[PDB]
């Protein structure tokens, strides 16, 4: 003789999609984005997580592609410039570089309707194409939009949080590889403070696996399939681009003004990646023991050279770098260091789409920086790994792989003693 | 928050402050999400006003409980599950539990009218 | 009740029938109204504000939480001279609601006043 | 002594004005894109015993919701497209001679011009075809003085396909369901629905096409029939079928003007070139107009007589075919004295610069159609206005097709709370 | 509405419904702003339900007063002062009683069932 | 003593929030579509501050916006930054206005295949020598014209508390902006402000129930504005006395320009009356008010040191910039104020923009009051001057009196009650 009793505030949730806002550690895109300033643990919670499987990767590329395209629509276009142009070398001061930088005159409007002005800049070799009679590239499909140099795209963390009614449990096993029942799950508000940091190959400033080198991937045995490798230890990469660059600013309308590369000071050298060689060589001795793991005891593993996809591609100060990596995979394994040389591009079709365009200005000064390799992007009788990637998506699966969204849903019935009369 | 969930039923039942107090609190994402979240919280509250149980955390009601919803006796249910196993067991009775909890308050109202008559 | 659970009518389904019937339907009503960009968070920001101000309203008068509030304000002659047969047996809502439309506003701060009067009783006599 | 008793769930109703959303069935269409929520496969709809509900379409603002909508998805598909603003220059115009039949002699003209192109810095001679009526040997499109020429994106159809409207929460649908309803006044067979039947948004004038069936008889519905300032909306008992064509195959010239600016050129045609034109069953249309007049005689007179006669958007019968715009001659159809006791071919026009709802500046370029085109349709309904005594085939004004299909239905808004005196007081 | 804000809190007791009657009732800002009405008026209300108080302007509670959070007469605190003199006095003790009054009814709720199974 | 639950208890927080806009083509009109009760508080004592009051900067957003949303969907006069062939107007002149209008022909566009030969008048404010004339601003950016349709005459505005929040009001005659207020009352809404846009006087708001009122932030920091309430108001009526055509071109596909067109009649300076003895009075009371903060001393009015120098207001349609050298003269049955018209007029301080003011048919006379002043202070005397910019303090003027707050109705007491 039991009855039904209502309970209200139940510990209960079923998983769920839904919308997360963006918070932040209290100009920069994503600062002016993340405008909300900013752990429970579960001890008998398991829980399955599946990082493929995700929705929280597709709302945060989502939102990226979203914010970009806004910082970039209210600046001006460089629709003026796709005019032909008169290009020759750049041969000052040239090292050896011959054919990358070229130096181009043309006939652009000026503030009035009614006047045209004679200008020259330089260029880039990527970003030119010959018809010393030469245009931009694109001009074709999509017009260039010049990005604002006021604007930051510099990756600052970004807090995804749970609406209210959501939770975002986490796992922490140590070990875990992306799927399956996780039994360390706590539950906590934001994910923490993760840097869109954009990059192909090799995944810069991310986060490092805490016992060993991890390898996740959808389906190991498909070669189709990208693989995920967390390193343990950061692999410290110093890039520059030596070169003293300096800026032309042209009146192009009422208001409206284009940046132009000027002349370069000094000698014209190659921008290029300094990667630590004995760490490199224990960064992939490490890899080859976890993928020794899984393709075979007695199997061989090399690395080799890949076929915007085969190079780094990475923006270092703003300017948009593309390093040969070849210089890294390139080993059998049953104070030096590895120069990897770099190309420079002003004309940019971002996240594999070809209707637009972004001319990024160019930044005046000498620029280095120096970023950690935490991991490493892989695509698949001896075994031969190459670098692969380009899809976003799985850079940011790299950071989110231990995060899953539940809707609580507090309200249900069991049987009891009393009854209401 | 949900720190009990991982506890048997009889042991977080006593923690439902807990996840009430803390379910209601580029641009129309935040608006959504607001919406979202009151629609939700009402949609809960009136059912369980329509069910003779506003203001209340644990209600008591009218309705048996039939052995083939569950036929566990109350210790395993008490003691043994949490309730995330338990509301697996009865997911597919929900609905019919739920309908007969609105019959119910429909009668006790009209009687308890009529008793107010005299 | 009878065999797999139990059955409703429609929405509005009463809606017809006099309201002595349509009085045992209120659950039914009462459970189908719980549900560019900005038109549609207007829609749904109204939906909730009408729904809002019509139980903030039964809050005030002591009738929260039921579907049927018995009150302690009088009916007045004035307002529908009727015999309670007539309206419960040979009437309808729409019927009703059409009769009564110029004494809603009195009614209703009538209950107003009686359930402000009933709080303050009921905490002088807890006070005991 | 009785009290007051407070009820809160009560069953009734009034009368109101609110935003509908739109729904669709389990389907680049430019509705498919809007019409977002998937229906019901099996919707919901209660009958209402004992419930008499004055509907009027005249008042009806699901009318005007419908209009409104319609307005907005059109300019809204037409944003993200490709100007022709580099086209209003001088043009150099002949005649086509090239296998032209007599029944089109000088409607199609070949036209030169120097048209922009990728570079800012250089220019393109490029030729196309156009139709007449297109045109002002010196020649101009024909709408380029006050007024802009968007390109519809080519990937975007306009076909209809049946809408959904239906009720927020806090409100219902009525629907009437008598089959002699003929709007302004009581409906006793009133049922209540989620939303409405699909609706198909065809936009033509003087016949209406693709619509409902009238149940039993042919139905004359207006706002006050003796009022010749007044539409006469006419629903058919039985559908008359429709052959339409467009007989020339036509070809698309794809002209780059700028860095992904397209236009869409009419080519050389294949073949020879002949007018376009509708094959109407002659026994059916006899028939059909025929029961019109036995209706029009329950008003105006029992022994009258009856003259149908003829009257470009407004004299022609305009309607979409295949993405393409005909204008057909009806001339051939309302054509008729009625006293008491195998095809008909109407020649149409085409035209490819669009104004489609009685303005000036905003005006849409079709591109052309690859092909030959053919449609079949259902007259369902006529618009008929009034000066023995005779009628005439008008329209114009898009509210009426869509109000002949809108008429069985009325917004509510749900008021569940309400007072009664009984035998009860609260303790 | 206000008018009662010049009043003692014995008088102004007096007149609560007429203020909880105005608590409900580019373009974006205007449409925030009704939301966070519709908020801030169901946490008052979530909070007077899961203390036990749903439904009145007027409750009692079964949390003694602490003479540390004031140690005025009631004939001082009725009679010779105005809410806005209150609220500003006990500051730095809302949320001590707030929580307070949560503990205590989750007490009573339990306490309740166990009664009504005997 | 047992706690006690309240709710509905009348309590407040000073607060921030949106306001919403009601009114009793205008462009206030068209946007505070909202249609149109007040409480005395017994023995509620307020504190009041006008230069903090968030309820300005909320003015100061929605003016702005609502100026340039209507100002958006209009014609741009890009096609016009082209270099002028330009001369003086020098028929029927009768002096004072030499060289003051330019006579300007230029290559126009119209089919994208051909070009016009249009000419137009302009003011000389709006023409930058480069005969080779510029419109002022094209060298920093495109000019909108204004849609002539559109009315930007300033009517009543009513400021309306959302649910929840209330706003106070101060009726303490004597109250200098800022402090503790008695006599408080609560409204739903403001009282009505006309969003007069002007500089150095201040229009058409209201007055002080008696003498003058003289509020600043710090009345000894010469950093900032002083600003004057009058409880009488001066009558000042300005004219544009020339009879004006319009000529309308079509540069485009139902783009029209509206160029001022010729004179009929005589060539005439814009000028502004003021009476003698008004203004006279008018000063000396504010100085007897103003005494009272820097002892019994000479005080002196002296002239500004062009939207700032001059006065500038919308008087019918057109901008009027007007000199008030003759008017602030003293060191304690007319007189005239001579005035300069520009159509290129860039607003509320900004240089990213530009309107271009269409002209106006016909003859313009506008009578309007003078209901306060903004002064500015820079030894046994001292001299004040001629204020103005921001145009924050214009609002502060009429808002000083209203504050925002939050009220939150719930809270706690001891009493003799336990449940059950
Ligand atoms: C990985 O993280 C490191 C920091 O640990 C990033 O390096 C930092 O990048 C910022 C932005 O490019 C540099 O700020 C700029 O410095 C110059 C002076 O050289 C200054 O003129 C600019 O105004 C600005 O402040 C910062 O100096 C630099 N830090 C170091 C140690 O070099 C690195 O960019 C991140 N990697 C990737 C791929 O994002
Ligand atoms: C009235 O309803 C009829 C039947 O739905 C409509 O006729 C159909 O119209 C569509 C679109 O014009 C035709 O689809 C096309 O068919 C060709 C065939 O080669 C294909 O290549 C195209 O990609 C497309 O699928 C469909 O065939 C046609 N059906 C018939 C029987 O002709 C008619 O257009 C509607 N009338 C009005 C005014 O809306
Ligand atoms: C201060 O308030 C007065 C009203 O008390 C304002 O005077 C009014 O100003 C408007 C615009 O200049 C005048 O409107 C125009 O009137 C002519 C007819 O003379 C008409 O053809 C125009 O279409 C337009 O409606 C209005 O007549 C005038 N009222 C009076 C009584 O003279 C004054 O402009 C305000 N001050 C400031 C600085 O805005
Ligand atoms: C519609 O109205 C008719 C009367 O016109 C209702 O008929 C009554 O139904 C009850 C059902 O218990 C019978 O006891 C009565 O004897 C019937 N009256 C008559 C005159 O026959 C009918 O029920 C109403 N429909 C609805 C849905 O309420
Ligand atoms: C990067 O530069 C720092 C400068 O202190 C140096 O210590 C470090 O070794 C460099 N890293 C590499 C990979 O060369
Ligand atoms: C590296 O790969 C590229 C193709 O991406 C190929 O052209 C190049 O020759 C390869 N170089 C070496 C050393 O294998
Ligand atoms: C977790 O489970 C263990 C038994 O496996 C039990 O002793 C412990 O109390 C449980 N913890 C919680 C929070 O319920
Ligand atoms: C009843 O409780 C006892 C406790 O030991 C358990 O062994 C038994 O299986 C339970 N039976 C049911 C039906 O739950
Ligand atoms: C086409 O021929 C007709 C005569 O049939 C003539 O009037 C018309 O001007 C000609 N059009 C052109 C473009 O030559
Ligand atoms: C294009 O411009 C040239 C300029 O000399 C002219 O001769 C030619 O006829 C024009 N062509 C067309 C088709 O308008
Ligand atoms: C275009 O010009 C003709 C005269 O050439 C005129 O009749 C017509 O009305 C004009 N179009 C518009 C929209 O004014
Ligand atoms: C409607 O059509 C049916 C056959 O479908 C026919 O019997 C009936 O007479 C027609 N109605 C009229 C008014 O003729
Ligand atoms: C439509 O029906 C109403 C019913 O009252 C009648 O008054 C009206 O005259 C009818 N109109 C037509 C055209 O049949
Ligand atoms: C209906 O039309 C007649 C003229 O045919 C007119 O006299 C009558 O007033 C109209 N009805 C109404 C309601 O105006
Ligand atoms: C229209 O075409 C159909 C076949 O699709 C044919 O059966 C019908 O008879 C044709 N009608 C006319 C009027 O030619
Ligand atoms: C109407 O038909 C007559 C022939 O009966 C014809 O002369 C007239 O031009 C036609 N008008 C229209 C607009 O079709
Ligand atoms: C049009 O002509 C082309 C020529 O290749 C032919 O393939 C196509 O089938 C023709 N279209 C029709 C409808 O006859
Ligand atoms: C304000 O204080 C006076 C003091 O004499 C008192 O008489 C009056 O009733 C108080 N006002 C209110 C609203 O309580
Ligand atoms: C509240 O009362 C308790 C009773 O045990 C006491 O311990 C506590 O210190 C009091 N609170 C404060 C802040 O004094
Ligand atoms: C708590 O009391 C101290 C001393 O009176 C005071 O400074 C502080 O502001 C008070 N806290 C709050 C929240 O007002
Ligand atoms: C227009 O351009 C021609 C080019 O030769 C020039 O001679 C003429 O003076 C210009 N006219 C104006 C008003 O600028
Ligand atoms: C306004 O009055 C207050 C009263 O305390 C005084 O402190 C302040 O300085 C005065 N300000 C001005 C400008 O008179
Ligand atoms: C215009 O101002 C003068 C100033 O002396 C005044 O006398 C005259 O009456 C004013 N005009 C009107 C219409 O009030």
């Amino acid at each position: 003789n039991l009855w039904v009793t209502v309970y209200y505030g139940v510990p209960v949730w079923k998983d769920a999609e839904t919308t997360l806002f963006c918070a932040s550690d209290a100009h920069n895109v994503w600062a002016t984005h993340c405008c909300v300033p900013t752990e429970i643990h579960l001890e008998n919670v398991t829980e399955e997580f599946n990082m493929w499987k995700n929705n929280m990767v597709e709302q945060m590329h989502t939102d990226i592609i979203s914010l970009w395209d806004q910082s970039l629509k209210p600046c001006v276009k460089l629709t003026p410039l796709c005019v032909t142009l008169q290009c020759t070398n750049v041969t000052n001061n040239i090292t050896d570089m011959r054919g990358e930088l070229k130096n181009c005159s043309f006939n652009m409007t000026t503030e009035l309707r009614d006047k045209k002005q004679k200008v020259y800049s330089l260029f880039y070799r990527l970003d030119v194409v010959q018809i010393k009679e030469y245009r931009l590239i694109n001009c074709n499909t999509s017009a260039i939009t010049q990005a604002c140099p006021k604007v930051s795209f510099e990756p600052i963390p970004i807090h995804y949080c749970a609406p209210a009614g959501f939770a975002i449990l986490k796992c922490k096993d140590k070990k875990f590889n992306g799927t399956g029942p996780c039994t360390n799950v706590s539950t906590v508000q934001c994910t923490h403070g993760i840097k869109p940091v954009v990059s192909t190959q090799l995944l810069l400033n991310g986060s490092l696996a805490e016992e060993e080198v991890i390898i996740r991937s959808e389906n190991i045995t498909n070669n189709a399939k990208n693989i995920l490798v967390q390193l343990n230890e950061s692999v410290q990469i110093n890039c520059t681009r030596p070169n003293n660059n300096t800026r032309k600013s042209i009146r192009i309308g009422p208001g409206q003004w284009f940046y132009a590369t000027g002349d370069i000071i000094g000698d014209i050298r190659q921008a290029h990646c300094n990667v630590s060689k004995a760490t490199w060589n224990e960064t992939l001795g490490k890899v080859v023991k976890q993928l020794r793991k899984h393709f075979g005891n007695n199997t061989i593993i090399r690395f080799a050279n890949s076929s915007e996809v085969t190079t780094h591609s990475f923006n270092c100060g703003g300017e948009f770098f593309y390093c040969n990596t070849s210089g890294l995979f390139n080993s059998t394994w049953i104070n030096d260091s590895i120069t990897l040389p770099c190309r420079i591009k002003q004309i940019i079709n971002m996240w594999q789409r070809i209707g637009q365009a972004m001319y990024a200005p160019p930044i005046q000064g000498v620029i280095r920086c120096v970023s950690n390799i935490t991991g490493l992007i892989l695509t698949r009788t001896t075994e031969t790994f190459r670098p692969g990637g380009g899809d976003m998506r799985d850079n940011w699966r790299s950071e989110l792989y231990k995060y899953k969204v539940v809707k609580i849903e507090p309200l249900g019935v069991a049987p009891t003693r009393c009854k209401r009369r | 928050f949900l720190g009990a969930a991982g506890s048997t039923m009889g042991a977080a039942s006593m923690t439902l402050t807990v996840q009430a107090r803390n379910l209601l609190s580029w641009g129309i994402k935040q608006l959504q999400a607001r919406v979202l979240a009151v629609e939700r919280y009402l949609r809960d509250q009136q059912l369980l006003g329509i069910w003779g149980c506003s203001g209340k955390l644990i209600c008591c009601t009218n309705v048996p409980w039939n052995s083939t919803w569950s036929n566990r006796n109350l210790s395993e249910i008490w003691d043994n599950m949490t309730w995330l196993q338990w509301d697996k067991e009865i997911s597919n009775y929900t609905q019919i539990i739920y309908g007969l909890l609105e019959e119910s308050q429909n009668q006790q109202e009209k009687n308890e009218q009529d008793l107010l008559a005299l």
